């Protein structure tokens, strides 16, 4: 059946999203020899696998690889209901198993957070539900003006597109609220770490920023 | 190598005092510098890594700072479990070198030692070996000097001595031990150990004659 | 919860070899560097050598280089490091210390001594407190044990009953490589005579019991 | 109408890119231990940023995204005058709006001089004007060349020809004087902070170049 | 004969890929002051090398570069057992001439290990097979499905698709183990090199990596 | 005449390309405090220019952009021998103007050496030779087989896949001979700083390799 193979490629792609990309976090200096962070790293890391995963898998599930498109395909009637509990279960299964994969690989002197977004301490968490709101917003307005149909002056990889809109929301916002923009991505790693500080901002966000962009394209700037 | 160096080599403080040490650096080791406190006959207790965060389970009164070459550990308030040895660890590159140490001694009144010498024993004399000790008992502060006086002739290169620590109700004591073949002995009659304190107005000198 | 236990110290003759045991339990020793650090008596640390979590990577002191191995066996959660060619001079305390940068957590420390004598203690010396001593008003006396081998002794007044006063000083080592140490205790001088003044020695590895009378 | 979606996107397309990429130029380590500068950060956050923006509103306004290039477009008689004036004043208003979030989340901290263009202090503002218009040269040719109907060659994604044409000229003038090459870019922040110094070189030098650019490419090399 | 044309374009494509990626690996900073690892640096040589080198021989010998992959055609019958056995021979035969011109124009103070692919000190070999299982099986992945003639949705570059694949897997597994998956690109320096340490790992990690991969995509995901 | 316009394209793009790409190379730290250089930086900046310049002006006069790969075109006897003397005359006075422009508008305690490649103290120039050889190689190699009319596996930006090949080389050769592979690069600040130090391997080394790699690909590989 297409629809069991639509979610194992769902849990499978989500999966290597997270083993990679928190991977590409770990700073390997510790708390006691902290290196300079570097942003091209992780937004690079981040941005790619996502170009990446929807390459391996746009053909077979769609590519979400993300609760918050999930939530706007559906308000905009692209998947049934009964398509997206299945969808958003596997992701935030796969993000389960894959930061848990990376806490068993990763030594543990350098461990540290395991990629968990925590808001700035000097940034209100009011502020950071606003810039969770945005960036996510940029994120499926592409994808839906990059997989639109009645379009004909798309040229080049769809998925690269994608990726590149994901790798700016990390240039941005890795200092406010880590840049998130994906409910799964958060959800794994703080399952496996219990730190659940400011976690509704993660899924709130991510999800009224995705109904904004699906809505718009959809029902007003493309009807 | 690196080699790190620490000033003061040991200090004194009170109860509730603020007190400084510094820990020099040959080259620049920025922000890699550890501290350490050490109690006697006890491992040593990590305290500051990063030469300005806290180990966790310290009390705040510990304060690191300085970065390249310059480093000072700061404690704010003194406490009676505060006095230690306290060492600063490199590790920057391998290999990890740590500092020379600097003893924390607690502060009290400047004392007068008091002088007493005993000359060997009898019983010692049939061993071939002679032995005489003269004791500084319960002075203070630590400096002080020992200079063996023999026949008005100053003896010295053969002589062993050993200092307590503070004492738990603190002053300190000295025991300074002259040997000498039983020859030796038998060809001279007077002996004597000079000594002189900060506390003493005067130098001091007990002497004493063989078999009298 | 953790905590680091040594063994394989004790006296040994230079020139010869030792095997040293660090038991560590309560964390993950595999993912975790292993270090030992060493404190000669009355010196500062000295750090020695240092192992990755897997062993791939060891690193050691300029004077620990050659003559000292470390290895790791994470199998039974155990590290050992090899001592080879000991001196005189490599007598000290031994710690084992995990931490790649900083060490937080030690072991109790395991006393290693390179020496080559070994000489069962002899009898005691007293100090007796003089006529021209005892004049002053606060007479002093004492007794000095010699040529013993090895650490340590404890001295004992009166089995006990004289505590107030009572001064031993550390041991010292001697050029001949025995140690030797005295307990003074200072008296009131109209005590004199009266009150038998009794020092008590044990020497635990020799089993040697001596008492001796201090009289002026 | 369809006129008043063009003005919103481009009012809406603009907002996004000022927002994310001035977000990007925000030094976190303070005025008390500033980081060294990322150029890579910069540059490529604000040449994706239009390679996105183009990607998502260039079906619906065309996706200028900067007042140097509508100036070009009439001067090639490619849109009226009206829709012009429409749209420098929405992308002017973007800038501000978009800057204007990012003051607000933005910690007082590590605001700094939000992204404001300044020239260097040894560089005359006379030679700011020739760096500006060289490298907004290049930027109004890469758009002619890139989307132009009689070619027959192009190849790959559009867009990204247009992201990467931004992001050297950051890679080269962000020393020199901020690598501007979009007038309202730098008229956002610089209303934002009232910081007004040699802001005249960022409106007549990418005009002048985008003029150049336009005119040599329709009228001497593809006319 | 296209079978000798395809086979030397094998040898001479891992010899510019190994010589390319491992030189910007050397650092100059030498024993005595080692400068920091740039690390987009390693990502972006090794990934963008694979992305030129299949633009270049993809239509010559399909562009394999990889004993792992080569593995996973035999396994799908992609290609015969006869044509692997020249394909590897001549892939590790590049990898020993390529590492071995780069040892003799490095100066001898910055040679360092060569590029050599080294374990981390804390990291268990058991957890480092598992790395390499991982980050080839998505690079196997994604080349068979970037390579697809049954799709339809495949946009862009397929070199850049595969050369992004690789860099993700270097964004993540340098520190772990190097990020070899490529058996050839370990084979290589470590004879010039003399050095055998765990080098079984990366034979049996990237082979299981991609036979899993190229198994899933054949007879499970779209058979 | 479209030969006067190939020839003029060819001067205008070879002259921006040393006006961003040295540009990028500049140490803004001084000879007092020089900043640890961005070895990124100049790659992507030399290797997107490149990139750019292809889409600007390749319908125009074929984008050579490289004194270097128009000899492997008359070896390969794609363009004539009048042709080549005026391209090459073009691309070595588009270097001479552009880097002259660059010094006026570089202060003068930040010019240092206006990007002249260089070889390394401890490396001999004989060892110079065959670095330069190689990455030009690879270089012209990729142009060659991306521009193949007979090829139908083609797909993407192929000024993308060139702009690719030139970062590569830099991201390997910057600390060899200072990755020139581009005679009229090195041609251009050598004359405006007089500095003419191992210049004759900036000329044979990326020539050879030229003709080398033309020669093979339409000869041997697809004749």
């Amino acid at each position: 059946q297409a629809f069991w193979k639509a979610v194992t490629a769902e849990f499978l792609a989500m999966l290597i999203f997270v083993l990679l990309s928190l991977g590409s976090t770990i700073n390997w200096g510790g708390t006691e020899k902290p290196l300079p962070v570097d942003m091209v790293l992780i937004s690079l890391c981040f941005g790619l696998s996502i170009a990446t995963m929807v390459q391996c898998f746009g053909h077979i599930s769609g590519g979400h690889i993300n609760p918050a498109v999930t939530v706007a395909m559906v308000c905009t009637r692209k998947i049934s209901i009964a398509k997206s509990v299945f969808y958003i279960a596997a992701q935030c299964l796969g993000a389960i198993i894959g930061a848990g994969i990376l806490y068993l690989v990763t030594p543990p002197s350098v461990v540290g957070g395991l990629g968990v977004t925590m808001v700035h301490g000097n940034l209100t968490a009011g502020h950071g539900l606003l810039v969770e709101l945005i960036i996510t917003f940029q994120l499926v307005f592409t994808i839906f003006a990059s997989c639109d149909s009645k379009r004909t002056d798309v040229t080049g990889s769809i998925a690269l597109a994608i990726g590149f809109s994901v790798a700016i929301g990390h240039l941005f916002a890795i200092n406010y609220t880590g840049a998130s923009m994906n409910p799964a991505r958060s959800f794994g790693p703080a399952v496996i770490m219990g730190n659940w500080e400011n976690h509704w901002i993660y899924w709130v966000g991510p999800i009224i920023g995705a109904v904004l962009a699906g809505g718009l394209y959809e029902y007003v700037f493309c009807p | 190598d690196i080699q790190m160096t620490q000033s003061p080599s040991a200090l004194s403080a009170s109860v509730g005092d603020t007190v400084t040490i510094t820990c020099r650096a040959s080259q620049s080791i920025r922000s890699w510098l550890a501290w350490y406190q050490q109690k006697p006959g006890k491992a040593p207790k990590l305290l500051i890594y990063k030469a300005s965060d806290l180990q966790s389970g310290v009390p705040s009164r510990f304060s690191g700072s300085g970065s390249g070459t310059d480093f000072t550990l700061t404690i704010s308030g003194l406490q009676p479990d505060d006095f230690a040895t306290y060492y600063c660890q490199h590790y920057n590159s391998y290999p990890y070198t740590f500092g020379q140490g600097t003893k924390v001694e607690i502060r009290r009144t400047v004392a007068a030692p008091s002088v007493f010498i005993f000359p060997p024993s009898d019983e010692q004399l049939k061993s071939g070996t002679a032995s005489v000790v003269c004791l500084l008992n319960n002075f203070y502060p630590r400096e002080a000097k020992v200079q063996w006086k023999v026949d008005n002739a100053l003896q010295s290169g053969n002589s062993q001595e050993s200092v307590t620590e503070q004492d738990s109700k603190s002053t300190y004591s000295l025991s300074s031990t002259l040997t000498l073949s039983k020859a030796d002995y038998e060809k001279h009659k007077v002996y004597a150990c000079e000594v002189t304190h900060q506390g003493l107005s005067s130098p001091v000198t007990k002497s004493f004659n063989r078999g009298e | 919860q953790v905590q680091l236990v040594e063994s394989g110290g004790g006296l040994v003759q230079p020139g010869g070899s030792l095997r040293l045991s660090c038991a560590a339990s309560g964390f993950t020793f595999r993912g975790y560097a292993m270090n030992w650090v060493r404190q000669a008596p009355g010196k500062g640390l000295e750090w020695v050598a240092s192992i990755s979590g897997s062993g791939s990577i060891t690193q050691y002191a300029d004077s620990a280089k050659g003559r000292f191995t470390i290895t790791r066996d994470n199998s039974k959660s155990t590290l050992y490091a090899h001592v080879s060619s000991l001196r005189a001079d490599d007598t000290a305390v031994y710690y084992c210390a995990k931490g790649d940068y900083v060490f937080d957590y030690w072991g109790q420390g395991t006393l290693v001594t390179v020496s080559s004598a070994s000489t069962k203690g002899p009898s005691v010396f007293p100090l007796a407190p003089s006529s021209k001593s005892t004049s002053g008003g606060t007479a002093a006396l004492g007794c000095l044990v010699k040529d013993y081998f090895p650490e340590p002794v404890t001295v004992s007044w009166n089995s006990g009953a004289l505590t107030s006063g009572v001064h031993t000083f550390p041991a010292v080592l001697q050029s001949s490589g025995l140690y030797s140490l005295s307990s003074v205790v200072t008296v009131p001088s109209s005590s004199l005579g009266t009150q038998t003044y009794i020092c008590n020695v044990n020497h635990k590895p020799s089993n040697t019991k001596v008492d001796k009378k201090v009289e002026p």
